[PDB]
């Protein structure tokens, strides 16, 4: 038959089989990663020619190949959905792995179970492309949750660590938020479509109600981390840096806008669930950037980077704009993956440091991270002809030529500029000064290692922008013409953004102090959002579950009304009746009693 | 090992067993102070401050570094509640109540401006969007035994 | 049907003919051997059942669960073996005779085609765990236990028999294909309002229901591992076969009588979850989380729909499965350290580590990970109480998290952070136990291949 | 962390922590290290000014502001060394942190691997085996009747003695065991 | 001056900014000193049991004892049928049981009427 099937089910089943041979003998000896390595590598060369196939033609199939269970006139069967989403992102996410594996091979090369890290690194790779590639809801929720328990695994990594045990478990909490609405959506699909398949689904609702959409919105926010359940994400940074890098960065926290993106026949359907998204996202993405531009942490600043990024995909997808949105998901990667290698190098050099006052002058000190971060900020802020400016400057376009709200699109423009902002604070703060690390210097980049896993991203970063814009086939109308100020406003905004943070930050140099702000307090401590919603609930919750349904109703009054009123009602009643002084006169008068009862009675 | 003596009991009403009872929980006299005596069934178990386990000294050299417990002393009702992997009271740099006027000050603008921006909408000096074929009558949703009204498009 | 029952009472002369040091292996060969014959029911029909004779018939809702209780005898075995080795021959064959003739009335109840031979052996059920509990238990409580786990079910279990002789006195049959075949719709009457209690509370205490539940942690905590095991795994299950079965004729008066009870199961879930969250026992936690699972069971059943009768005996089954083996994970612990108490023994993980994959992989399926089996009974449930009334998802969703929540924080407590400094009596887990694991986990990632054969008489 | 606690903090022990802990939170303010030096050697001044202080009522007046000050302007998210009890690896190494009883549950093939190793093993269980019933009773001739007043523990005073209770401190894990 | 910091149940005084420390007086001295007494007292018995070569197992702790049994047994020995006790109980054990059958109820009864006035598009529900 058709090659094109055949290859896309080889790849994702080329990428078990490190799986099946971990028991074998090559899980015990050193050369475990680079097997892993090198099968991902495999399948990704491998899974570039689906792509070929559909650049060139715009090849889409559906495999049902397996049937599971038939649920009387439903019918649940493995499907995959080869469409343009999947057969672009598979390629994408497999070169971020394979980048992100060699990086670890230098990273975690002192660390006893690495072997188990590449295992675990692997797992949620096969977990994630289950997700993307699922043609019916009950296998994308296998890999939605398979996702969840990766992360929860991989965050807890130092299981020693009482702060990576409380991340893991909130990653865990957040996303079962957000799994009630995916589990909602679920029932309504199957009760009103009679079908978890999304051929019936779209077919079926040609108006979508707003219920299942609601369902499949929270279920988006609470896997990309949106404004109501957001501190996640960069709770999520107590994992090890290539976790940070390749689950919490740029694969796994786009697949709750992936999810939207998949529905996107019934979205552009429904008014109210789009505004609901734009809004969602709009916030999102400035609280996070205002939080971002304050931060101290290196890991913490590139996390709240993340966290406004998806807040812009979702922005684009509350414009119904999804196509656009999978174009944004597939430059991030690129480059915000590259941003974290750049940071973990920084880490590893300086002493597993990651505090900015404590890094000075590395712009020479070590060059190669420098003119990779530089890139990569580049390509984040948005910087013409890099791969971020093919769909960022879109995005700003499309929220400015659209029947939107006011209020979105200008905390879409403080975004932008907070964005800017960011990206110099770590530039400022951990390169143009003088050092500020201590004094024996253990500064090292010459591992082949590290420069091929970085420089691979980097060309990425500059290139497939470009390469992918021209290659795939126009999904929208696009804006031809507008007012020269307001198709320039992205790149006036951003450098107005990095002049008035540079401008702030250079008077750090000035010999005067003063005590901060309160708007200053409330950007560091994250609109204080973790301190209340962290303290309040919780307690509220917890003692309630002992106060109250423990000891007040299951240890006291349930116990009260049925066995301990009988123990006592019977108790009393053989007390009564038993005791008997034995004297038979009050026997024989009780005798004499009942004879006159039973004459004057029953008769 | 443990003695029926060594055991919970029932409220203290008199000094000598409120002092007993402070002996059996290994702490002051003074220092020992039981629940208030009502109808919960606290009985006889001291009230110690409602401190976290995240503000006790982290320097200190503990029997149990991790949860931070000496192993005699006594432990508070609702140790499992705070267990630094779980609510803590540590003392922060603002004001609880400042924090949650600010946080709730944020929250409350935000959604009214949203709603404001709903009001007043963004948009462009243009007509809508013109497609041929009676707006794609058959394209969407089709009917195609209706007929419906045609409409035409204006030439400018 | 017989094939199956006599290799059971065989396995009586077999046990007490037994060398003294020979008992343990021959009763697990034989235990196994019999399961493996009973796996011969699973070939169900679409059309009526197999109605072996008069007395027995098989049903896609009784042979997955005839085929756990022929497989937890061995584990159950493998389990007591270590704990009653420095017991006398006699009493250790006394025991195995316990558990025999506890497998035996298991196995004769699910088959039972009238109504008062099920209850007889429903009932004859009880006195082997009784006499387990009150005997074999190691702390004082457990003669309470026994007395709460008894009456509460007789409290139950008199009225039913009543209720149960009145309707063959009226119908003139108790078989259960007569009385599904001549079933006629029950009037909106006093009477039978309360001939529909009596008909329903005798299975709702057993489940339990979240008002009647309080014997439930008294009889677990205080049970040896096998009782625990038998207990969570099957004798659970009694209740919800039991009103499969009885609620044909209890139509339509179930739809009025059922709301009271949905209400007390659909808030005492959410109760019993949180409750998990702040427990210092491992078995008294396992015990709760067991009453959330059996209250959206006792839901399902309530509903009375296709998808929620399949999903009531798909969960039935995973749960039996997760429950044990939680079990037999707290009391390998237990044996170690002799204290039974979550905060105690910590940072597992790093002393056991296979053990800790096996408590990894058994939260795993507690917290109903799909595709196993457990979240696809959950979301069929789900379902169906969506279609009952759109509501019904806040407290499902709350109830997902919690369980959630409950889990990893029990996997979290026990296995995670660092080791207890004092204790060093900690030694390298047993072959056995490892095995008793295995044999629990492998089986449900085998079901989750053919969940057809879990899902019930309406797939 | 290795000393005894006391049973209370004097004046100057509390005024050197506050010092302590201000010079880092500025130093937290002060990212800069001329900066930092300047504002330092202008908090050191501001310290010293009150150095001779004779009245302890009114030095006990002073500290208070000085700690209320210190909490309004005590810069919200600190600088904390990495292994530090709130730094990014505090506990990171304490998952590869294995008792040294567990060797004693090794296989004999196991431990036929390292014979060298277990062999001074042995070694030292002789001698925590013989020094342990001498040093109870040197703990229970020096400890004042009543029991112990501090948490502190004696030397060895004799010539073959070991300080009492020194297993666990001598045999702790590592600090980074693997 | 500067302002002030205001305590809550769960952001607790510093200890810093207690007027009790700074308030030394020879009885405040005293009680530290018989904290640490008893504390050492409890540190010695621990250690000794501890560092014991012929020790092979769980060193028993009262206190956790003592913290279970009053958690779990204690309980309803110590109950007392009070006003407080008995409106609480029945207020969070049975008003969230009517409420929840308040809501079911009315949702079933709309649901009810629509689908007998046959107003309820029930098209393609072919599953319950
Ligand atoms: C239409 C015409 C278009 C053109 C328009 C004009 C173009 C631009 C003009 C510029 C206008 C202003 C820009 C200045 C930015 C501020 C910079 C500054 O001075 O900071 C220092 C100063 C204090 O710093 P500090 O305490 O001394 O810090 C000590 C060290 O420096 C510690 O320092 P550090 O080392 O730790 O870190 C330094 C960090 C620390 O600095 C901070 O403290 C961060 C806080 C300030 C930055 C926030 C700017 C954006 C705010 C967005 C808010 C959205 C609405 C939120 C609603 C909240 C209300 C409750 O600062 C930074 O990282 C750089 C700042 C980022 C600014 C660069 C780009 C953003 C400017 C964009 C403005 C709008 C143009 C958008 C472009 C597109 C046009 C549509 O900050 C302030 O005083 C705040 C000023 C503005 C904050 C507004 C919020 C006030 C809310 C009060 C309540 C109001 C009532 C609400 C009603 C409620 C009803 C219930
Ligand atoms: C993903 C495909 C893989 C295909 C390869 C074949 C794998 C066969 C596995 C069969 C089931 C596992 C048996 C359970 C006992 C574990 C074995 C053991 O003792 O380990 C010692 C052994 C020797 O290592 P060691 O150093 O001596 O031991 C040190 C410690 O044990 C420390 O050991 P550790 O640190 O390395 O951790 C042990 C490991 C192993 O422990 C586990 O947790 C394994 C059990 C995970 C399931 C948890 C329950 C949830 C229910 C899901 C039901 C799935 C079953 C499907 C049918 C199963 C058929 C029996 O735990 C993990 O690594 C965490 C994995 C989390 C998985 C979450 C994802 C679930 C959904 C995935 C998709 C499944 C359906 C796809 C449908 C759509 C596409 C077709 O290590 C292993 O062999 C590890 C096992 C491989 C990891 C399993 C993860 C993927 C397998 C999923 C089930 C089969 C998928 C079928 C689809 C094929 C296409
Ligand atoms: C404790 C832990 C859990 C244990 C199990 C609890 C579950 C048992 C709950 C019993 C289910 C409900 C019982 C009867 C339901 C019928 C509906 C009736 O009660 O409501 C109205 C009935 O009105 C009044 O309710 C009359 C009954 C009032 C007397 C009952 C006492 C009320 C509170 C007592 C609760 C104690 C329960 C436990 C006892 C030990 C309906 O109005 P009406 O149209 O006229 O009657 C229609 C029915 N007809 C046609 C047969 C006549
Ligand atoms: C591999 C070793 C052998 C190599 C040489 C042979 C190569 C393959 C040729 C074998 C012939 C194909 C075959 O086996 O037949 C189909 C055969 C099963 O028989 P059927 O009758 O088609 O299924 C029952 C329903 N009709 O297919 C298979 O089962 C094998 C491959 C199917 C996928 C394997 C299962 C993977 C998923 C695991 C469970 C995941 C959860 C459940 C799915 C959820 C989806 C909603
Ligand atoms: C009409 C009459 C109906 C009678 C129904 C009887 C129900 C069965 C329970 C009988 C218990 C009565 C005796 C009793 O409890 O004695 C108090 C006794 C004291 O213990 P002793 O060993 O006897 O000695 C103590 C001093 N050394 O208290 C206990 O120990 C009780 C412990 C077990 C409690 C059992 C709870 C049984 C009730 C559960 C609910 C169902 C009850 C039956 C009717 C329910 C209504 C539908
Ligand atoms: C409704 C959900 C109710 C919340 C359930 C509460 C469950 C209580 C038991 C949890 C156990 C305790 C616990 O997890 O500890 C808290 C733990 C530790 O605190 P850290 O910040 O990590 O501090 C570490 C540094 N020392 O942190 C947490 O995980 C607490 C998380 C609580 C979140 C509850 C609030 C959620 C509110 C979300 C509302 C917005 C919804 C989104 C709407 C989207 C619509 C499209
Ligand atoms: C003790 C006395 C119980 C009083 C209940 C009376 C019920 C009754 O009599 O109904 C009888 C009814 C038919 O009515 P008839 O009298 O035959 O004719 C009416 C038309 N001419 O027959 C029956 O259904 C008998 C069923 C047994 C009645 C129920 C008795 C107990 C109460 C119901 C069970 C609920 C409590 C369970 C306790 C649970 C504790 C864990």
């Amino acid at each position: 038959m058709n090659p094109f099937a055949s290859l896309t089910l080889t790849t994702l089943t080329i990428l078990t089989i490190p799986i099946m041979m971990s028991n074998s003998n090559i899980y015990k000896t050193n050369l475990y990663p680079n097997y892993v390595k090198t099968t991902v590598s495999y399948a990704f060369t491998l899974s570039l020619v689906p792509l070929l196939m559909f650049m060139h033609t715009g090849q889409e199939m559906i495999i049902s190949n397996w049937h599971w269970m038939t649920l009387q006139t439903v019918e649940l069967s493995l499907s995959f959905k080869m469409d343009y989403f999947s057969v672009m992102f598979i390629p994408v996410a497999l070169f971020v792995t394979w980048s992100i594996m060699e990086f670890s091979m230098w990273y975690m090369h002192s660390d006893p179970f690495i072997n188990r890290f590449f295992k675990y690194l692997l797992l949620f790779l096969i977990t994630m492309m289950i997700l993307v590639t699922a043609n019916n809801l009950f296998q994308l929720f296998i890999g939605w949750e398979g996702v969840g328990i990766m992360s929860f695994l991989l965050i807890g990594w130092w299981h020693g660590r009482t702060d990576a045990n409380t991340a893991a478990l909130q990653a865990i909490l957040y996303n079962r938020i957000g799994d009630i609405g995916f589990v909602l959506s679920m029932a309504w699909f199957l009760t009103h479509s009679n079908a978890w398949d999304l051929q019936q689904i779209f077919m079926l609702n040609n108006e979508c109600p707003n219920m299942p959409l609601i369902g499949l919105l929270l279920a988006a926010a609470g896997k990309s981390a949106q404004f109501g359940l957001h501190p996640w994400l960069p709770s999520a940074m107590e994992g090890p840096t290539p976790v940070s890098a390749l689950l919490h960065s740029s694969t796994m926290v786009v697949a709750g806008v992936f999810l939207l993106i998949r529905f996107y026949p019934l979205m552009e359907t429904n008014k109210l669930v789009q505004t609901m998204t734009l809004c969602l996202g709009a916030i999102t993405t400035l609280f996070t950037a205002l939080c971002a531009i304050t931060q101290n942490d290196i890991k913490k600043i590139v996390a709240f980077s993340t966290s406004s990024q998806l807040g812009l995909m979702m922005v684009t997808i509350g414009i119904n704009q999804p196509h656009l949105a999978f174009l944004h998901i597939c430059m991030h990667a690129f480059f915000k993956a590259m941003l974290f290698m750049c940071s973990g190098s920084i880490i590893h050099s300086l002493n597993d440091e990651q505090d900015i006052r404590k890094m000075g002058g590395l712009y020479k000190a070590m060059p190669f991270t420098t003119t990779a971060l530089i890139i990569g900020s580049l390509a984040l802020t948005g910087m013409p002809y890099l791969t971020g400016f093919y769909s960022k400057d879109l995005i700003i376009e499309a929220v400015n030529m659209s029947y939107t709200n006011a209020w979105a699109l200008l905390m879409t423009l403080i975004a932008t500029s907070l964005t800017a902002a960011y990206s110099t604070r770590i530039i400022f703060f951990a390169f143009l000064g003088k050092p500020r690390f201590p004094p024996l210097v253990l500064i090292n980049e010459n591992n082949p290692l590290l420069i091929n896993s970085i420089k691979r991203l980097l060309i990425g970063s500059i290139f497939a922008g470009f390469i992918i814009s021209n290659n795939i086939p126009p999904m929208t109308v696009p804006n031809t013409t507008m007012p020269l100020y307001m198709k320039m406003t992205a790149l006036i905004v951003t450098i107005m953004g990095f002049m008035l943070a540079l401008e702030l930050n250079n008077t750090t140099y000035y010999l005067k102090f003063k005590y901060p702000s309160q708007t200053y307090k409330f950007s560091n401590m994250l609109g204080y959002y973790p301190s209340i919603m962290h303290r309040l609930p919780t307690y509220h919750n917890l003692s309630m579950s002992q106060k109250s349904a423990s000891s007040l109703l299951d240890l006291i009054w349930l116990e009260t009304i049925l066995p301990k009123t009988t123990s006592f009602i019977q108790m009393k009643m053989s007390i009564m009746v038993s005791n008997q002084k034995g004297l038979i006169k009050l026997y024989f008068l009780s005798f004499l009693i009942t004879i006159m009862i039973s004459m004057t009675l029953f008769n | 090992h443990v003695t029926k003596d060594m055991f919970p009991g029932p409220y203290p009403k008199t000094p000598e067993e409120r002092a007993a009872a402070a002996k059996k929980y290994n702490m002051r006299v003074e220092d020992y102070e039981p629940y208030p005596d009502d109808g919960m069934g606290y009985g006889d178990y001291p009230k110690l401050p409602d401190r976290s386990q995240q503000e006790r000294d982290p320097w200190y050299d503990w029997d149990h570094p991790d949860l931070r417990l000496n192993w005699g002393e006594p432990i508070h009702w609702d140790l499992d509640m705070y267990i630094r992997n779980r609510v803590d009271t540590s003392p922060t740099p603002v004001s609880w109540n400042t924090m949650c006027k600010h946080l709730f000050g944020f929250v409350a603008f935000m959604l009214f401006m949203f709603w404001v921006g709903e009001i007043y909408p963004s948009y462009q000096p243009v007509g809508p969007k013109q497609y041929p074929y009676n707006d794609l009558y058959l394209e969407r949703g089709g009917d195609p035994t209706k007929e419906p009204e045609p409409v035409v498009h204006y030439e400018i | 049907m017989l094939k199956i029952i006599i290799p059971t009472t065989m396995l009586l002369p077999m046990t007490w003919m037994s060398k003294h040091n020979m008992i343990w292996i021959n009763a697990t060969v034989h235990s196994l051997l019999i399961s493996l014959i009973s796996l011969s029911l699973l070939n169900q029909l679409g059309e009526n059942s197999l109605n072996f004779s008069l007395t027995f018939f098989s049903d896609s809702l009784s042979a997955p669960l005839l085929v756990l209780t022929t497989w937890l005898l061995p584990l159950m075995l493998m389990a007591s073996q270590s704990h009653l080795s420095k017991e006398t021959t006699t009493r250790k064959k006394l025991y195995i005779t316990m558990l025999i003739l506890l497998q035996l009335f298991l196995i004769m109840t699910f088959t039972a085609t009238e109504l008062i031979l099920f209850y007889i052996l429903f009932e004859a059920t009880l006195v082997p765990t009784l006499i387990i509990i009150t005997r074999w238990g190691n702390q004082t409580e457990r003669l309470n236990a026994g007395l709460y786990f008894l009456f509460y079910t007789l409290a139950g279990s008199l009225p039913l028999l009543v209720a149960l002789v009145y309707i063959q006195n009226t119908t003139g049959s108790l078989n259960f294909l007569i009385i599904h075949y001549w079933s006629h719709p029950l009037s909106n009457s006093w009477s039978n309002i309360f001939m529909w209690l009596a008909c329903i509370m005798a299975f709702m205490v057993k489940m339990p229901l979240y008002g009647l539940h309080l014997w439930l942690p008294k009889a677990h905590v205080e049970a040896p591992i096998a009782g625990s095991m038998v207990l969570a795994a099957v004798l659970l299950k009694l209740g919800g076969y039991g009103m499969m079965r009885i609620t044909t004729i209890l139509n339509p008066l179930t739809n009025y009588m059922a709301y009271p009870f949905l209400m007390l199961s659909m808030w005492g879930m959410i109760m019993t979850s949180s409750i998990c969250l702040r427990q210092t026992d491992l078995k008294s936690l396992i015990a709760y989380s067991s009453v959330s699972h059996m209250a959206l069971v006792i839901v399902a059943i309530m509903i009375q729909t296709p998808w929620s009768f399949m999903g009531a005996t798909a969960l039935m089954i995973a749960h039996g499965l997760t429950s044990s083996m939680l079990f037999c994970l707290a009391n390998t612990n237990y044996e170690r350290v002799h204290s039974r108490t979550m905060i105690l023994a910590r940072g597992l993980q790093t002393l056991l580590p296979l053990m800790a994959t096996w408590w990894l992989v058994a939260s795993l399926t507690n917290l109903a990970l799909p595709p196993s089996i457990n979240l696809i009974g959950e979301l069929f449930i789900i379902t169906a109480s969506f279609s009952w009334s759109n509501i019904t998802i806040i407290l499902m969703g709350m109830n997902m998290m919690i369980t959630a929540l409950y889990s990893l924080y029990m996997l979290i407590t026990t296995q995670r952070g660092k080791y207890t400094h004092h204790i060093n009596n900690i030694k390298p887990s047993f072959t056995r136990e490892n095995a008793l694991m295995a044999l629990h986990i492998l089986p449900l990632l085998l079901l989750t291949l053919n969940p057809k054969m879990i899902l019930g008489p309406l797939y | 962390a290795f000393s005894a606690p006391a049973a209370y903090l004097t004046h100057q022990q509390k005024v050197l922590r506050l010092y302590k802990r201000a010079l880092r939170h500025l130093e937290s303010w002060c990212v800069h290290r001329d900066k930092y030096r300047y504002f330092a050697c202008l908090m050191r001044a501001r310290f010293d000014e009150h150095k001779n202080e004779k009245d302890m009522v009114k030095a006990t007046q002073l500290l208070r502001q000085a700690e209320e000050e210190f909490w309004y302007g005590q810069h919200p998210q600190p600088y904390i060394f990495p292994e530090s009890p709130g730094g990014t690896s505090y506990e990171r190494y304490e998952c590869y942190k294995v008792p040294e009883w567990c060797l004693d549950d090794w296989h004999p093939s196991e431990k036929a691997m390292y014979p060298d190793y277990f062999a001074k093993r042995e070694q030292w269980k002789r001698l925590r085996r013989e020094s342990w019933e001498r040093e109870v009773k040197q703990l229970q001739e020096e400890t004042p009747p009543g029991g112990p007043r501090t948490e502190a523990l004696p030397p060895a005073r004799k010539e073959g003695d070991l300080p009492p209770l020194w297993w666990h401190i001598v045999t702790r894990p590592r600090e980074r065991p693997m | 001056s500067f302002p002030k910091y205001k305590p809550s149940r769960l952001a607790t005084l510093p200890a810093t900014l207690d007027p009790a420390e700074y308030d030394i007086s020879p009885e405040t001295r005293k009680a530290q000193a018989e904290r640490l007494a008893i504390r050492s007292r409890l540190k010695r018995e621990y250690l000794l049991q501890y560092n014991d070569p012929n020790r092979l197992g769980v060193i028993e702790d009262p206190a956790l004892i003592r913290w279970t049994y009053a958690r779990s047994a204690n309980i309803y020995p110590n109950f007392r049928p009070t006003p407080k006790t008995s409106l609480l109980g029945a207020l969070f054990g049975i008003g969230p049981l009517f409420f929840w059958y308040y809501v079911f109820k009315t949702d079933r009864d709309k649901k009810e009427k629509l689908i007998q006035e046959g107003k309820l598009d029930q098209t393609f529900n072919i599953s319950y």
